[PDB]
């Protein structure tokens, strides 16, 4: 379906692309070369299917940070604009599109979040987090809130917990290192503490959710949310008389959203090279091609310095680049998905007070930079909550049955393993040894149906390693110092909380 | 569920809506994941009948919730002078700790509630109590602006 003389690209369906089309159609005019705008669904996973046996689109669209991936499995064609065309571009957007120390796409649109706010219940909106309690007191007695937000998912919630000093993975030159996580630093706690205290005061409500943050907003019941682009049109149509701004501070530093990068790549299997960066370079990438694009359906912030003056004189759309450039670029790198999680647990976790805000952010220190399930023995594996909620990460080690030693945890796929419940939390009072025969005599039942056992909790780190390290004593006949050894081996950072550790010594006087 | 409807009849200020859920079985004494009780929101939101009418049908008048807040703290915090006298009559417990070891007289001195502060000593509330960031509400009183409150704390 690739062939030589012709560009096919594939572009998501909440894009303008049907303006693409209409620059696609204008480079046919002036060079002969056709060119086929598609939108096939699911095409950020097609691609890398097709790609791989030599096909696809010669151009693919998307946010960058799936690119990141791509370049890893080499299925993307390195770019080497002139410095005089990278110039035309805000600096920033080209270290979306860097994997290993080299480019891999073209940076077209930029997108964050921002500060949404009511100007008839607020005429004056908080520069400062620190202000939200006080505002939210005054809007109380009139029967508003201040602020509503979505609190389930931690891209909301991170502009905060990073403005003190909080990050994801440590970037230096042009690489992430998976192993230097900051989400337990001194920032990172002072942002999460701040939230926490807003929740316990009754500033905002755990349990708010996009939706009902949405609702609330559009309907005049809070003076704030903080939403990106992809929410004005609701608001529009909700007649709100609203404005969009920076984000507030805290301690004195801006929130610092993520920040989503459209980018263009060209497929390492594409024919057509250097048709592609003629038509991206000399085409798309300047006033008439994205103004085509974007009148089709917003771009919201540009990376093209020229265009994005002109389209900031829309005081939102410059507030989304404001908000882009105080915030950090979504690293490319596929250890983002259990970062999100670890994350998203932490915040969970501490603003229903399960957790204080240093466990929390302690355990998803952990967890972001985890690897994959341990093998313990062939039929015997370690690891977290995160593992757990992946079914075909299990699937493909294949694991029959899990048991889950958490109080809280819940067990989805009951359909498709055999679970063990083993509620016990991770404190000196928990008595796990009370646990040991029936965890133990479980593990022995899927062994003996030729099944594989997944052993998890929260952190991989102390209650589902104190399991292991009890099967292994009993089964082996051995010491806790031998198989506490051996399971260090697979795993340096298990660590049997003190009591747990005495649990298993005195279980050993009794095997 | 009655006691989710209790609940939020109890923030929202739902009088009648408070004493027909509990007419119809709802517990007065309904709390939610984090212990949030119908007299926390209640105080927190300022409703005085319906924190009367929650303690007359037994409510616990020192429930604490996950982060350590009794309706107390609440009160206190949110500046509501009528509830505070009205727990404390129904024997609330004046120098209640939450989990960060705070008071409700480190909370009303925050926000320099002068008459809550004045009620809250009279039931012998202990103005040498210390957070867990050293703090007394003499200190609290200072790092907030609140001169007035603080002569009157200077002991």
């Amino acid at each position: 379906k690739i062939e030589e003389g012709k560009l096919v690209i594939w572009i998501n369906g909440d894009k303008g692309y049907n303006g693409l089309a209409e620059v696609g159609k204008k480079f046919e005019k002036d060079t002969g070369i056709k060119v086929t705008v598609e939108h096939p669904d699911k095409l950020e996973e097609k691609f890398p299917q097709v790609a791989a046996t030599g096909d696809g689109p010669d151009i693919i669209f998307w946010a960058h940070d799936r690119f990141g991936g791509y370049a890893q499995s080499g299925l993307l064609a390195e770019i080497t604009p002139a410095a005089a065309f990278q110039d035309k571009l805000y600096p920033f957007t080209w270290d979306a599109v860097r994997y290993n120390g080299k480019l891999i796409a073209y940076p077209i649109a930029v997108e964050a979040l921002s500060l949404i706010y009511n100007k008839d219940l607020l005429p004056n909106p908080p520069k400062t987090w620190e202000e939200i309690p006080a505002l939210d007191k005054e809007l109380k007695a009139k029967g508003k809130s201040a602020l509503m937000f979505n609190l389930q998912e931690p891209y909301f919630t991170w502009p905060l917990i990073a403005a003190d000093g909080g990050y994801a993975f440590k970037y230096a030159a042009g690489k992430y290192d998976i192993k230097d996580v900051g989400v337990d630093n001194a920032g990172a706690k002072a942002g999460l503490t701040f939230l926490v205290d807003l929740i316990k005061n009754k500033h905002m409500n755990a349990d708010t959710d996009y939706s009902i943050a949405e609702a609330a907003f559009n309907k005049g019941e809070t003076a704030m949310t903080i939403n990106g682009p992809w929410a004005w049109s609701n608001i529009d149509t909700s007649a709100v008389n609203y404005g969009v701004t920076v984000l507030p501070t805290f301690k004195g530093q801006p929130s610092k959203p993520f920040v989503g990068v459209l980018s263009a790549g060209i497929n390492a299997a594409s024919p057509n090279k250097e048709l592609a960066k003629e038509f991206l370079e000399n085409y798309l990438l300047t006033d008439e091609g994205l103004e085509a694009v974007n009148k089709d359906k917003p771009l919201g912030a540009v990376a093209l310095k020229s265009y994005e003056e002109e389209l900031a004189k829309d005081p939102r759309i410059a507030a989304t680049m404001e908000n882009a450039q105080k915030g950090e670029i979504m690293p490319n790198i596929p250890q983002m998905s259990a970062f999100w999680y670890a994350v998203r647990t932490a915040v969970i976790n501490a603003a229903s007070g399960r957790q204080t805000v240093d466990a929390a952010l302690a355990a998803a220190q952990t967890n972001a930079a985890a690897g994959g399930p341990v093998e313990i023995l062939p039929f015997l594996y370690l690891g977290s909550a995160y593992h757990a909620s992946r079914k075909d990460m299990l699937d493909a080690l294949g694991i029959t049955a899990l048991i889950n030693v958490s109080a809280n945890c819940p067990n989805h796929f009951e359909g498709h393993y055999q679970y063990k419940s083993i509620p016990v939390e991770d404190n000196h009072k928990a008595d796990i040894s009370s646990w040991f025969n029936e965890a133990i005599d479980f593990i022995d039942s899927i062994k003996n149906a030729g099944g594989r056992v997944f052993v998890h909790s929260q952190a991989g780190i102390s209650r589902s390693a104190t399991i292991c390290l009890a099967y292994l004593m009993r089964t082996n006949r051995v010491k806790l110092d031998e198989a506490f050894e051996f399971v260090k081996q697979r795993r340096s950072i298990i660590s049997p909380n003190f009591s747990f550790m005495g649990q298993l010594l005195q279980f050993e006087s009794q095997v | 569920d009655l006691g989710r409807k209790l609940l939020e009849a109890a923030r929202a200020g739902q009088d009648d809506e408070v004493r027909i859920l509990m007419a119809n079985g709802a517990d007065v004494n309904a709390a939610d994941n984090t212990g949030t009780t119908p007299l926390h929101l209640a105080a927190y939101s300022g409703h005085l009948e319906i924190v009367e009418v929650l303690l007359k049908h037994g409510a616990d008048v020192d429930a604490s919730d996950v982060f350590g807040y009794t309706p107390l703290h609440l009160a206190a915090y949110w500046g509501h002078l009528e509830i505070v006298e009205v727990l404390l009559k129904n024997g609330a417990d004046v120098n209640a700790m939450d989990s960060d070891g705070m008071t409700p007289l480190h909370l009303a001195a925050k926000w320099g509630y002068l008459e809550i502060v004045e009620v809250l000593l009279k039931h012998g509330a202990d103005v040498n109590a210390q957070d867990k960031f050293g703090k007394t509400a003499f200190d609290i009183s200072i790092d907030n602006g609140n001169e007035d409150l603080a002569e009157i704390l200077q002991k």
